[PDB]
């Protein structure tokens, strides 16, 4: 019954990597399940083959409320072992765009949909911003381990420092801890090495280091994962051997927030900023 | 009615008299008088009008019904402990967190709190 | 008995709903287990009704003025707004008083505002302030006025607070503001706390500062007695007997003074918990006042209720309530020989709004009766923590039971009688089943005390052994 | 204190020695009562004309009025076409008070629903209420059509039934051929019969607005009845029979006296009889169309003259004897059926009975109020009975009603007395009863405290009540009396002159005082 | 000038009115009322006494004296920072927090909350 | 009647066994008493309950929404008898103030009415190592009539001792709360017994029961009951009962008369716990 979360800057392929990696769970005798926390709802599609999986938030409001939602129309089993929820999110400009997320949050506790049968609970959250409901799962202890999924590129490095500062902040509230990184691998130079500079200086340590191929390009148009797709391909077992890694991780750690002249000449040393 | 509209994005907190149980809401009074509550829809589900009322007059509250559409909006900000739920259903009293968009004015002494921010941080 | 047969009744009843309404209504209907403590988990009440489903309901305005104000004889009050509402509830509750109409009490009267399109477009304030001087003049002897509000009052944004805070000041006369507009609240429990905040914020606190009423260590109050039929009155006497003063009476027969006296008083006996637990709470907060919940229905109740009264001051007290005990047990000893074994075995189901279901149950048991089904259009969950324990096994509860659902309950489970109000009395009288109306005691009464258990026995027997029920079908059919 | 065998209700229970000491010392002690005193002086006071003076003054407050709000009406219309429920677009309390108000009128079960709208609606409209009550109406209590009416809260929001209603059907709450007829009736404007008004329109125009294009006026044969708000059960039944007798064909549009007497036979009708949809929509291949309320159906009439291209006739209530003679003889000319000998041997009869009744009736003075045309159908035939009404109120009466009433007690040396009001409540018509006294009242239930009043000056100075009008709550089954035809003018001759009777009964029967003139024969 | 008393301990906020500048402080409006603001010295040195004051009507705050010795106690029980402590010296203008046994009721309202703990928690 | 009591000293020396056990014989002789648990760890009520520790106001406030909510009967249970027993907690280390459960649970207590009228003695359990705060509260507001201070050989429970009594007679004006007298519970150190008589005298108080150490209290303890029902037989079961009978014929209720620190050195090298002291 442990539960966690995979937090990154968007378009690190994070959606991806958590369903893929999903996948690599479901056949080794594991029930896992998926729960959307990114506003758009495209962290589902592999696994569920759907076009667009209804949210949560999209059937509550032609339902009349989330009272006259019905588990059984928001949590689909398109493979067998594997649950997808989407929260979904609000219209831009309404409210609070994290609100989609409390809802479903506290949608599954009220119908028990974390019962008896779950080994993992996945939340593919959105990373940019912590704050409101995407930094619900931290703040109210819902995610224990938490995953960063970040790249060579500074944005995404300064993305995993602010998740890391959240984490600190409520070190104390929740058992919540930093579990590792993950490294998505753009064609460039120097990164893997990179990453396991920033892991070595936040504390955590580095748990894959996963490329860039075009076998997952082929399972974008299956709507498929990699694994289901073609179980003999270089990245399925990179993808397997990353799955491994995730279940018999054992040190959680506080992590420790990097400046922005360390994070600075970081970069620089490696080349990747002039 | 009195109302004392406080907020860290204001100098000064602002004093004001309201007719109560006017059609206009809450909203109605802090638009007339310039106070500036972040309101972004007109169906009452975005949360983004979220305040803290404190009733000065302890004395003087008076009971409400509190409806099924701030009650769930509520829940999803967050702002809604299990306790007020019940206190609220059972009592009919009103909760610490409203949305000013869809709360009547009273004949009481309020203290009206907000952020500036949306409901749900 | 029957537990899964009263389930299963539960479950095809529902079937004629939409997916909404199905969903919603399935959380207040409910199989009584008197084991369970907390109702909440087991049932729901206090929501909204759902839309065109022909509830019983009233509003907030019934709960206000047709409940709590109407009955004060000496104050005067106006239905502010159209004329439809004061019209209707004109004298239709039987609230009984001592005066003379028109000169020094106004209770089966009907003053309103009479709003017109020009009150609704420009307001209806200074037409408010026409009205009071008007009412002043034409009623000299009017010892206070209090203003109801209907709908259009909130809903075009009228101040009566203001101005009835300057007529008063001017007039040197008690204005209360009621703002129990019927769209406020789902029923008329809404009303109910909207009127006892008025009282609490206007009308009870005056007499504070002045010390020149000369109490008694038995001082009581009687809380949440309407007088329907004369029922006060007949719970006064057995109060009287038993040793204590009655100061006041909420509000039946019931003046300002009277209310404003209230503090003073050592004890309050609150008869219905849901109209008037929230003043009670007030002044057991504000002047430490205790209060306690009796119940007069009945011989068993009576007796039970006159014993913890009596148990909350001296010896004395407690002799003369067995004195009047000893008094009174033959009478309905008698009463319970000559009708017990008419009624004996009968099959009865109710559903008034909120307190008096429970209420009855005892007095009905004091005849062989058992009730089947108890049902609440207002009530919340409190209420039914209380009923749970007072209804036996596998009985069905109801709340907010829709026209549809309460006729096919009836024709289901087939009772002996039906205790509900005037929009089911014609309905279930043309099924053949006797039916006795439980808010107005069919124009009968009282039914509170020994006095009202013989009438309350000779009633029920009346309209339950009655040849016409069985000429309901023609012999050739 | 009770004895088995004698139980006491109420009254006489609490005259007993013990409650009659409780009270005073109740009052005594508690209750801070003025003088009794000051009461009584108070009480003269309120008898006098100076009191008169200020009753009349008051431009505001309203004591004790003599009339309903719109969708009272509107629900009663709803009631008399086939299969329809009432449906009220607003707070519930309106319609438990409807509901309340037709259940004690007419002692039998009366249907309505509403949307039940609250706060949500008070702040954001009622168009989801709208939605959902259609669906859980249609889906529940299976009507054939759903009427709609308003309450004060849904005008004052400003709410919109048509497009309310067709985003319903758009959306799929209800299918898009269902008839859903509307009609806007404002508590703040007119009174019931107003409000009957509006839905008649409503549904007329909803039934007969789109297709006028096959319409041949004339061509069925038919003449339609309008008989607009009516609480007597045996008004409906005298006009179908009145009709049926002269072999003219005839179609009574909105008739309730089948779902408003339903026999007690072991099971509940909902429904019963109604104007079919189908004659609604052959209504404008009538002949033409009378209204029997003329002065609470304008609009009705204003629809059906542009609209179906009747020429309405210009007919009073056919009350009394000349009226009803009149209504007679257009039905006649408009059907080219000659009257038959019943109904003259019926008319003969009237005659006979006024004849024989004429020494008591003559010079009589009455105070009566209730609706416009009732109260001047009655008026007409209490001045063709040689009785003087005097005290003449009408609380939903206008300026023109007021002048056609004045032009007929013009017409008759028994009007020379008579006064006409409008706008006045109760209260006024107390005070007219005490400073100028009549014989006897005629009008509702709520007439009856004022009889209290006038016999707590006096047994000389008591005004009798006769109770026609609606509505009666007091008395038990009287809605089935019929005021309308010849059979209605006999049966209100009958219970005038009996009332006469009663009373002089009552007062000439003192052994050795007044027993004189306790005559067996009168 | 009206006063809102308010505490955790208190189970209702309550509302009184005192009259402006009487030598008796707000301990004195206190204490007449019952509202039980702990008060454990007669020389003004102790921290037990302290309240948290907001002005509801924030154009009418009115410029008073923060007493050198009031100063020094709110320092010594950390609730004075410097922001306010210059504030008071040079605009005259009351800091956020206050001891109850020293403050002067001025002609305005004011909530004054407390915890029924001494000053310095 | 309504005699409230409370019981005062330094952490770890007794307070709890020695409050237990007297109102446990207090119990005995029919009398209804209620103890109300003002240390923050809060274990003044495991020997009576026989459970476990009990479940505080802090922590029943918190799981609901507010005091108010809860229940009299969630956090007053009745044990041995029916005694009464209450447990006032306490916040989070390094929040608010240590003694704010006792502020909250007296608040509660007094809201309800728990105070019923057919109570005879109240015993207040309250850690006397700081007297500032909550932990003073019960003396400022008149809640405790009167005071018994648990006392040992020791320097820091003599030193607390003097800080209690000079609480006591800063509101004696304001209230009636007095010093009824001081236990002493033995370490079987040497010459103790007539050190703490030495030092009531100079406080000018008399001295309760003097409490000599065993074994047999842990062997009741390690089984979660009061020694006097474990074995009623036994000698201390019995030293207890006279303890309770001494407090109930208690009448010396004085203003104490607080000793100076250097006062309080001279007393102790007199007796030989502290050697005697030469500034060169
Ligand atoms: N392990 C991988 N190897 C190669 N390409 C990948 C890998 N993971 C993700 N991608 C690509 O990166 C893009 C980002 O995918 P997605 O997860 O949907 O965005 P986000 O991370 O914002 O959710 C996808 O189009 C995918 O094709
Ligand atoms: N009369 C006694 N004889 C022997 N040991 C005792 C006696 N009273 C208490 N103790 C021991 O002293 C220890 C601490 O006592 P306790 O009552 O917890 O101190 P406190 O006053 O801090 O509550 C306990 O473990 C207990 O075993
Ligand atoms: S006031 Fe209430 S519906 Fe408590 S609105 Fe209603 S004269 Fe009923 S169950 Mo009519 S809460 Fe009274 C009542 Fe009970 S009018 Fe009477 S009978 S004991
Ligand atoms: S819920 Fe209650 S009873 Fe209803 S209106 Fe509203 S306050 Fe009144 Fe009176 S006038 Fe007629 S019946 Fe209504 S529609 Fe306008
Ligand atoms: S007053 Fe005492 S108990 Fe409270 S925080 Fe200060 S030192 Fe700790
Ligand atoms: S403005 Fe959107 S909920 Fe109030
Ligand atoms: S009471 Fe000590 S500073 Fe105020
Ligand atoms: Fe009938
Ligand atoms: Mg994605
Ligand atoms: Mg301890």
């Amino acid at each position: 019954m442990r539960q966690c979360a995979i937090y990154g800057k968007g378009g690190i392929g994070k959606s991806t990597t958590t369903q893929n990696l999903v996948a690599a769970l479901a056949e080794m005798g594991k029930k896992v399940m998926i729960v959307g926390c990114d506003p758009k709802a495209d962290s589902t599609r592999l696994i569920l083959h759907s076009k667009a999986q209804n949210t949560i938030m999209e059937m509550a409001a032609e339902a009349g409320t989330v009272e006259d939602l019905e588990l059984e129309d928001v949590l689909k089993a398109g493979y067998g072992g594997v649950k997808c929820v989407e929260s979904g999110g609000p219209e831009p400009g309404v409210g609070c765009a994290g609100r989609g997320v409390i809802t479903a949050i506290n949608f599954l506790e009220e119908e028990g949909a974390y019962e008896d049968d779950l080994d993992f609970v996945f939340y593919d959250v959105l990373g940019d911003v912590v704050c409101g409901g995407f930094a619900m799962p931290i703040r109210e202890n819902k995610a224990q381990e938490i995953y960063i999924v970040c790249s060579g590129e500074m944005m995404a490095m300064y993305a995993a420092n602010n998740i890391s500062k959240g984490i600190v902040k409520y070190a104390n509230s929740g058992s919540v801890r930093l579990g590792g990184l993950i490294c998505n691998s753009r064609n460039t130079d120097r990164e893997d090495e990179l990453i396991i500079a920033l892991a070595n200086k936040l504390g955590t340590q580095m748990i894959h280091f996963v490329p860039r191929d075009n076998v997952v390009q082929r399972a974008e148009i299956r709507r498929m994962t990699v694994i289901e797709y073609d179980p003999k391909a270089k990245q399925a077992d990179e993808y397997r051997a990353l799955a491994r890694k995730v279940v018999d991780n054992k040190l959680l750690v506080i992590p420790n927030p990097i400046t922005m002249d360390e994070l600075e000449e970081l970069l620089m040393e490696f080349g990747i900023m002039e | 009615a009195t109302i004392y509209f406080s907020s860290p994005l204001m100098p000064h907190n602002k004093k004001v008299q309201a007719v109560a149980g006017k059609r206009s809401t809450l909203l109605g009074v802090a638009q007339e008088n310039g106070v500036k509550i972040p309101f972004e829809c007109q169906d009452g589900n975005c949360g983004s009008c979220l305040v803290k009322i404190t009733h000065l007059d302890g004395e003087r509250i008076k009971g409400m019904l509190l409806t099924d559409k701030e009650r769930n909006v509520l829940k999803s900000v967050g702002k809604l402990p299990k306790s007020e739920e019940e206190r609220a259903a059972v009592r009919d009293l009103p909760p610490t967190y409203r949305l000013a968009c869809q709360t009547i004015v009273t004949d009481e002494d309020l203290l009206v709190e907000f952020t500036g921010e949306p409901g749900g941080a | 008995m029957s537990r899964e047969e009263v389930e299963s009744l539960i479950q095809e009843v529902l079937e004629v709903y939409p997916e909404k309404a199905r969903k919603d209504r399935n959380k207040h209907l409910a199989v009584n287990d008197p084991a369970v403590t907390q109702s909440k988990k087991c049932i729901i009440s206090n929501k909204k009704s759902q839309p065109g489903l022909m509830t019983i309901r009233g509003c907030a305005y019934a709960g206000s003025k047709g409940v709590v104000w109407g009955p004060i004889k000496d104050m005067i009050h106006i239905s502010h707004g159209p004329v439809g509402c004061g019209q209707y509830s004109r004298a239709g509750r039987r609230n009984y008083y001592i005066g003379t109409t028109g000169v020094n009490a106004f209770v089966t009267m009907n003053f309103t505002s009479d709003f017109q399109e020009k009150d609704i477009v420009f307001g209806g304030d200074k037409k408010l302030a026409k009205l009071i001087d008007e009412v002043e003049t034409l009623f000299p002897l009017n010892k206070g006025i209090s203003v109801q509000s209907e709908c259009p009052i909130g809903l075009i944004g009228d101040d009566i607070e203001s101005v009835s805070k300057v007529k008063g000041a001017e007039l040197s006369k008690t204005i209360v503001p009621v703002r129990c507009e019927g769209f406020r609240g789902v029923s008329q429990s809404l009303g109910h706390h909207i009127a006892n905040d008025a009282v609490r914020d206007w009308v009870l606190g005056k007499r504070d500062e002045d010390t020149t009423f000369a109490s008694t260590p038995y001082d009581v109050a009687i809380i949440g007695d309407y007088n329907i039929g004369g029922d006060a009155w007949s719970s006064r006497i057995l109060l009287e007997e038993m040793g204590l003063r009655c100061v006041a009476q909420w509000s039946g027969d019931g003046s300002i003074s009277e209310i404003e006296l209230t503090p003073k008083v050592k004890l309050n006996l609150v008869h219905c918990y849901r109209s008037m637990n929230y003043i009670s709470r007030h002044m057991e907060e504000k002047y430490g006042i205790p209060w306690m919940e009796y119940n007069f229905f009945g011989p068993t109740k009576t007796i039970e209720s006159l014993r913890a009264i009596a148990a909350k001051f001296d010896e004395s007290i407690q002799k003369k309530c067995e004195e009047v005990i000893a008094k009174y047990k033959p009478e309905w000893e008698a009463v319970v020989a000559k009708y017990r074994p008419r009624l004996e075995g009968k099959r009865v189901m109710l559903y008034i709004g909120g307190l008096r279901p429970r209420h009855v149950i005892g007095a009905y048991e004091d005849l062989g009766m058992e009730v089947v089904g108890t049902g609440y259009e207002f009530a919340h969950n409190d209420d039914y923590d209380r009923t749970m324990k007072e209804m036996g096994d596998s009985t069905l509860l109801y709340d907010d039971v829709t026209g549809y659902e309460f006729e096919e309950f009836v024709k289901r489970i087939k009772p002996d009688l039906i205790g509900s109000g005037i929009k089911e009395k014609f309905i279930f009288q043309k099924m053949g089943i006797p039916f006795r109306e439980m808010h107005s005691w069919d124009y009968s009464g009282p039914y509170h005390g020994f006095d009202g258990f013989a009438i309350f026995a000779r009633d029920m027997d009346m309209t339950l052994n009655n040849p016409c029920w069985k000429k309901l079908q023609a012999p050739w059919e | 204190s009770q004895q088995v065998d004698k139980i006491k209700a109420s009254y006489p229970l609490f005259l007993d020695q013990d409650y009659k000491d409780m009270l005073a010392k109740k009052r005594d002690g508690f209750e801070e009562k003025y003088p009794q005193d000051k009461i009584d002086e108070v009480f003269q006071w309120t008898t006098t004309k100076e009191y008169q003076e200020l009753n009349f003054q008051r431009e505001a407050l309203t004591v004790n009025p003599a009339k309903a709000c719109q969708p009272l009406g509107a629900v009663l219309c709803a009631l008399g076409f086939e299969k329809t429920m009432p449906y009220v677009h607003g707070s519930q309390g309106c319609v438990a008070y409807f509901r309340s108000y037709f259940n004690r009128h007419f002692r039998e079960p009366v249907s309505c629903v509403s949307d039940s709208m609250t706060e949500d609606a008070a702040v954001f409209g009622g168009q989801q209420n709208m939605k959902d009550g259609l669906q859980n109406c249609k889906a529940t209590y299976k009507p054939d059509m759903i009427a709609v009416s308003t309450t004060c809260m849904a005008e004052v929001i400003g709410d919109d039934l048509n497009a309310f209603i067709n985003n319903s059907k758009k959306e799929g709450f209800i299918p898009d051929e269902f008839p859903v007829p509307f009609a806007h009736t404002p508590s703040f404007v007119g009174s019931h019969v107003t409000g009957w008004d509006n839905m008649f329109e409503g549904i007329a125009r909803y039934f007969t607005l789109k297709s006028m294009d096959d319409k041949v006026v004339g061509s069925n044969k038919k003449i339609n009845i309008v008989p607009g708000f009516e609480t007597y059960l045996g008004n409906f039944r005298v006009i179908k029979r009145m009709l049926s007798e002269m072999g003219v064909g005839y179609s009574l549009l909105s008739d309730p006296e089948e779902v408003l007497d339903t026999p007690a036979d072991g099971q509940f009708r909902m429904y019963a009889g109604g104007t079919t949809q189908e004659e609604m929509k052959d209504a404008p291949n009538a002949l033409n169309t009378v209204l029997l309320q003329p002065w609470h159906l304008e609009k009705t009439k204003k629809f059906v003259e542009g609209t179906w291209k009747h020429e309405v006739p210009k007919l009073n209530i056919p009350m009394g004897l000349d009226w009803t003679d009149e209504f007679l003889m257009k039905v006649s000319e408009i059907s080219g059926q000659p009257i038959p000998a019943s109904l003259t041997k019926e008319r003969g009869r009237l005659v006979d009975m006024m004849t024989d009744s004429h020494t008591w009736l003559h010079g009589k003075r009455f105070a009566l109020w209730g609706d416009p045309d009732f109260v001047m159908g009655l008026v007409k035939f209490l001045l063709e009975l040689g009785c003087e009404p005097v005290h003449i109120l009408c609380h939903n009466g206008n300026k023109r009603w007021k002048k056609a009433v004045d032009a007929i007690l013009a017409a008759s040396p028994y009007g020379k007395n008579a006064t006409v009001y409008i706008g006045k409540d109760l209260w006024h018509l107390r005070s007219l009863v005490f400073t100028d006294k009549p014989d006897f009242m005629i009008g509702n239930s709520y007439g009856k405290f004022i009889q209290r009043d006038t016999l707590h000056k006096g047994k000389e100075f008591e005004v009798p009540l006769i109770r026609i009008g609606f509505p009666i709550f007091d008395r038990h089954h009287l809605h089935r009396s019929t005021t309308l035809g010849y059979e209605g003018a006999m049966q209100i001759l009958t219970t005038l002159v009996n009332s006469i009777l009663e009373r002089l009964d009552e007062e000439t029967r003192g052994m050795q005082a007044t027993d004189y003139n306790h005559d067996l024969v009168r």
